[PDB]
């Protein structure tokens, strides 16, 4: 319950990782 | 350190295959155990991961080339044994360089596949 | 009359981790101590 | 000839060292010797007017190069020419004061490990040390 | 090391020319653990002579019993990084 | 698959003859009488050689307040050229080696192998492979 | 009537007691001389310490007063000052790479380093641009303690030079100074993260050259003079005393300096 | 050491006043400064809703557990535990973490009525370590205090050694300045400023 409370290279494929998964999701959807 | 042991993971990972390449042989790709079809899939998008496009390729198979420097490397094919990347398809390995380049063809293939759909589902 | 000496080769400054007494002292700022090292060995690399 | 070609372009900032290290007066001496200010002049002579101000002007720059940063700041504020007297009468100054704070025969070794540590020769040594005593009274 | 050096010489004049060391030599041990202070040593050499020999002597058995209370007095009976505590991930394995 | 006593020791045995330097005499012979004795038959094989790092370089004694011997320490280098005059089953170091084993023994079965036991993240396990790669090259 | 606001942060009494004379008898008591320890404008600090109130650090090489050795060079040296607290308090300089390791939020510090970074990176950039040079040099210390403080300069300075179209080289402490002191005519622009060392090699630069005055900026807006020793003092007077609106009195300070440093005052 | 030096190199003792109170008032008011910011804003006040003394609350806790000592029966830990073992259980652990909160750090019954998870082991032991290692630094520098030395950790160094490996004067001349500034410096902290 704490943990929830509290809250660049790398950064970009987490971005890519995530919206390139994000599209992956919304196919499915419709 | 980090380069030597990411290398015994990958030819311990790649002689696992082999063995698991036999047993599929024997009961079908299931009656293996989840490890054992999880390692499968991950050895199955390190071998197309393995293959890079020549730049001196270029003229005859079109495709532009790729050079991966060893920094790319080692973190690439890290992430892929942790298990990061196992929601990307296995496809997206094959003849690319570098993880970026997986990414990127990941999104030429989701929003390629995306006007397929639009299309199966009019028409 | 081959090659004599490259002179604008110059030996790199080689390092040497500070060492503290091993007291309670230390043991406390065991740390803090650490970071002063650590910071030394850039000095002696980067040069000040 | 080399290492007179290769010291004017070392000077002149063309070439750099190996791993880019300050052309610092230690690093000069490291690599062309003591004395190799007088060599250079000697050499800079069968050169045109303009590369012998050139090396003039670097000798002089990598000499007062000599000093750490700090002791630039400190020392040369009133300019690079007044920076020697300056920083002598600052370090007679320090001997005095240690010389009165922990007596004079543990200063006397202490002159004569800093000495040794400073790579200084013992008639400077002694010349240093019978100033700061001198000055004390 | 004295303690080392002497230790393999006892080993030769036992193991290799067949030489039972006497009362004496055990002696020039045990002083040289006091007078290095190495306390835990004088120990088992006090033991050593005292299964062999006809007993320690009782001054450097004193001797060695006050080098160790100095040590427990100023912190040093064991070294320190061996008391400091590590976990499964944070043992730096070197 | 029947794992009898010999079998279990000497599968350990090949686990600690890995080496990459040479071990110092003390460090090589208390960890083969370790093993000999069958204190290493609840350490499983994959954690042997972090169990020899623990036994050599660092004392679970000593860390975790438990410590009852006198002279017998790993940290004193200088046993070696009594545990080559007397024996390790000599009356005078026999002792104090058992102690030390078996502290050693349950605390790191109590503290380190539990967790080992425990771990399911694919961080954890990436950290615990590399501790492991460390420990076979170093003891 | 008018006013000279002089601010003392570690210098000698000689060097306050010089720099009064020099401006009473100079002067002529028309002006009068007062002490604080902040100010604005019409302001000379002495001493190597950095004073209250000063965000931007700038210095360059007055044609007039160049050293024979360094004669023809032209490069400016920006120094960015964080705002100053009380001695006792902890800097900003030292809090906002600390209370990160320490876990406490810098949320409060980021947006006062930001703000104090971008008005030095303003103020490297115009002088840039005036003298039409295309790339500046950035200068962080490189030391694994200052790991935060200058990743954040770097990441502002470069943010805001770029958007104004210019370069920049970003270096380490060691290599600069040697630079700028062997060869200081490679380097046009050279902005300085606020560090003890940077604030070593801004006042070395300014002695070696000769002995010159530096020009701070601070947040009410405005220029204040900077000196150290007895001739980089009297500059900063004489160009304080132009300021106000006295070329003669400025002119004959600035004669004195230039001929006998360290006794100026008895020399006018 | 390349370049014979411009000058030689001498202690840094430049100021000798630094009274160990100011300074460590001085570190007093950094330390007070710190911790306010990680904590934050002082909790809202809170009124009681009854007045009793922890001394009265202990006293009170030992009477009601006395009277049932004869009934009270002891068990194996695995075994269910009885209605007299259970409130002693709840009194005590309330008791000795109000304790531990205030300040009494009695570790020989805190480990036994706190105690109940691993991570309260591990808890307790590094608590342990850190109080008895406070007390020996605290004992050291007042024996170092009694010996006047430099309050300031050294460093095991021959600096002589240290001019000889290194290439230029200035790396080492600032490693001595560092290094003799912190030994001139003692690193104490007031203590009852900081428990209030």
């Amino acid at each position: 319950e704490a943990a929830e409370r509290n809250p660049t290279g790398d950064n970009a494929r987490d971005r890519l990782l995530k919206e390139v998964l994000a599209l992956q999701a919304r196919i499915n959807q419709r | 350190v980090d380069h030597y042991n990411v290398a015994q993971d990958v030819v311990q990972m790649l002689t696992k295959y082999r063995e698991l390449q036999d047993i599929i042989a024997v009961l079908g790709i299931d009656e293996l155990s989840e490890e054992d079809k999880l390692i499968v899939d991950r050895a199955r998008k390190l071998v197309k991961f393995l293959s890079q496009p020549f730049q001196v390729a270029e003229v005859f198979t079109g495709m532009t080339g790729h050079y991966v420097q060893l920094d790319d490397t080692i973190d690439s094919f890290s992430g892929l044994l942790m298990g990061t990347y196992d929601q990307v398809p296995e496809m997206a390995f094959y003849m690319v360089g570098g993880i970026n380049s997986v990414l990127e063809k990941a999104k030429k293939m989701a929003e390629e596949a995306a006007e397929l759909e639009k299309m199966r589902r009019a028409r | 009359r081959a090659d004599e000496v490259d002179y604008t080769n110059l030996p790199a400054p080689k390092p040497q981790k500070t060492v503290w007494d091993d007291n309670i002292e230390t043991e406390v700022l065991r740390k803090y101590l650490d970071g002063l090292s650590q910071y030394d060995m850039e000095e002696a690399k980067y040069g000040v | 000839s080399t290492k007179m070609q290769t010291l004017h372009k070392l000077l002149t900032g063309e070439v750099s060292f190996k791993n880019k290290a300050p052309v610092k007066d230690c690093n000069i001496v490291h690599q062309f010797g003591e004395n190799w200010a007088t060599e250079l002049s000697a050499y800079a002579k069968t050169l045109p007017a303009e590369q012998q101000k050139i090396i003039v002007r670097q000798i002089a720059r990598v000499k007062l190069t000599r000093y750490t940063v700090a002791e630039l700041a400190a020392y040369c504020g009133d300019g690079p020419a007044l920076l020697d007297e300056t920083a002598r009468a600052a370090n007679i100054e320090q001997g005095v004061a240690f010389v009165k704070a922990k007596g004079v025969e543990a200063f006397e070794k202490y002159v004569a490990e800093e000495s040794t540590n400073a790579n200084w020769k013992p008639e400077e040594a002694k010349k240093f040390i019978e100033d700061v005593k001198a000055k004390a009274k | 090391s004295k303690f080392c050096a002497m230790m393999d010489l006892l080993e030769e004049m036992q193991h290799r020319n067949r030489l039972k060391p006497n009362e004496e030599s055990w002696t020039w041990v045990m002083k040289e653990c006091v007078k290095s202070g190495q306390f835990r040593l004088g120990y088992c050499i006090q033991q050593v002579m005292e299964t062999e020999c006809k007993g320690c002597p009782a001054d450097l058995v004193k001797a060695n019993e006050a080098n160790a209370q100095k040590a427990k007095t100023e912190g040093k009976e064991h070294p320190g990084h061996l008391s400091q505590q590590a976990g499964l991930f944070d043992v730096k394995v070197e | 698959q029947v794992q009898t006593i010999p079998m279990i020791r000497g599968a350990r045995f090949v686990a600690l003859f890995n080496q990459k330097q040479p071990s110092y005499f003390m460090n090589a012979i208390v960890s083969l009488y370790a093993c000999l004795n069958g204190y290493l038959d609840d350490v499983k094989v994959q954690y042997v050689k972090f169990y020899e790092y623990l036994l050599v370089h660092r004392d679970l004694g000593i860390m975790y307040g438990t410590a009852k011997n006198k002279f017998f320490y790993m940290y004193v280098q200088e046993l070696n050229y009594l545990i080559r005059f007397f024996t390790l089953n000599s009356p005078i170091l026999h002792g104090e080696l058992e102690e030390m084993l078996k502290q050693h023994t349950h605390l790191f079965l109590q503290h380190y192998q539990s967790k080992m036991n425990a771990i399911k993240s694919e961080k954890d396990v990436k950290a615990l492979k590399n501790l492991l790669y460390s420990c076979k090259r170093a003891v | 009537s008018k006013q000279l606001t002089f601010i003392s942060a570690g210098a000698t009494a000689a060097v306050l007691q010089s720099a009064s004379a020099i401006v009473s008898k100079v002067a002529g008591g028309r002006v009068q001389t007062k002490t604080a320890k902040e100010a604005g404008r019409h302001a000379v600090v002495v001493g190597p310490e950095t004073p209250i109130g000063v965000h931007t650090a700038v210095t360059e090489v007055p044609k007039s007063a160049q050293d024979p050795l360094f004669s023809g060079v032209s490069t400016v040296v920006v120094r960015a000052v964080l705002p100053r607290a009380a001695p006792d308090s902890v800097q900003l300089r030292d809090a906002l790479d600390v209370y990160a390791s320490a876990g406490i939020d810098t949320k409060e510090e980021v947006r006062s380093a930001t703000e104090a970074f971008k008005k030095s990176a303003e103020v490297a950039v115009g002088k840039a641009k005036a003298k039409g040079v295309k790339r500046i040099v950035l200068v962080v210390k490189q030391a694994s303690k200052h790991n935060c403080i200058n990743e954040l300069f770097k990441k502002i300075s470069t943010e805001t030079i770029e958007s104004a179209g210019l370069t920049t080289e970003v270096v380490g402490t060691a290599a600069v100074a040697n630079q700028l002191i062997v060869n200081p005519e490679s380097l046009g622009v050279v902005l300085l993260n606020d560090v003890a060392a940077t604030e070593q090699i801004e006042l070395a630069f300014a002695g070696v050259v000769g002995g010159v005055s530096r020009v701070y900026h601070t947040v009410e807006g405005g220029k204040i003079s900077a000196g150290h020793s007895f001739k980089s003092v009297a500059l900063a007077v004489a160009q304080e005393l132009r300021e106000l609106g006295l070329s003669s009195e400025a002119d004959k300070v600035e004669a004195a300096a230039s001929k006998n440093p360290r006794a100026v005052v008895s020399a006018l | 050491i390349s370049g014979v030096s411009p000058l030689l190199y001498f202690p840094p003792t430049t100021t000798s006043t630094t009274n160990r109170e100011d300074q460590i008032n001085k570190n007093t008011n950094i330390a007070i400064q710190m911790i306010k910011r990680y904590k934050g804003e002082v909790p809202p006040h809170y009124t009681r809703k009854s007045s009793a003394t922890i001394e009265q609350v202990e006293k009170e806790i030992d009477a009601l557990l006395g009277g049932a000592e004869k009934l009270r029966k002891t068990s194996t830990d695995d075994q269910p535990m009885d209605k007299l073992t259970l409130m002693e259980r709840c009194l005590r652990h309330a008791l000795w973490s109000y304790h531990k909160e205030e300040g009494r750090y009695d570790f020989d019954q805190i480990g036994r009525w706190v105690v109940y998870t691993p991570e309260d082991e591990v808890k307790l032991a590094q608590l342990k370590r850190e109080v008895e290692a406070k007390e020996k630094l605290a004992a050291l520098r007042k024996r170092r205090e009694e010996e006047g030395l430099p309050g300031g950790p050294v460093p095991r160094i021959n600096w002589p050694q240290e001019y000889s490996s290194f290439i230029d004067r200035e790396p080492v001349v600032a490693k001595r300045i560092r290094y003799d500034t912190l030994a001139s410096t003692t690193l104490e902290r007031d203590e009852k400023q900081i428990e209030s």
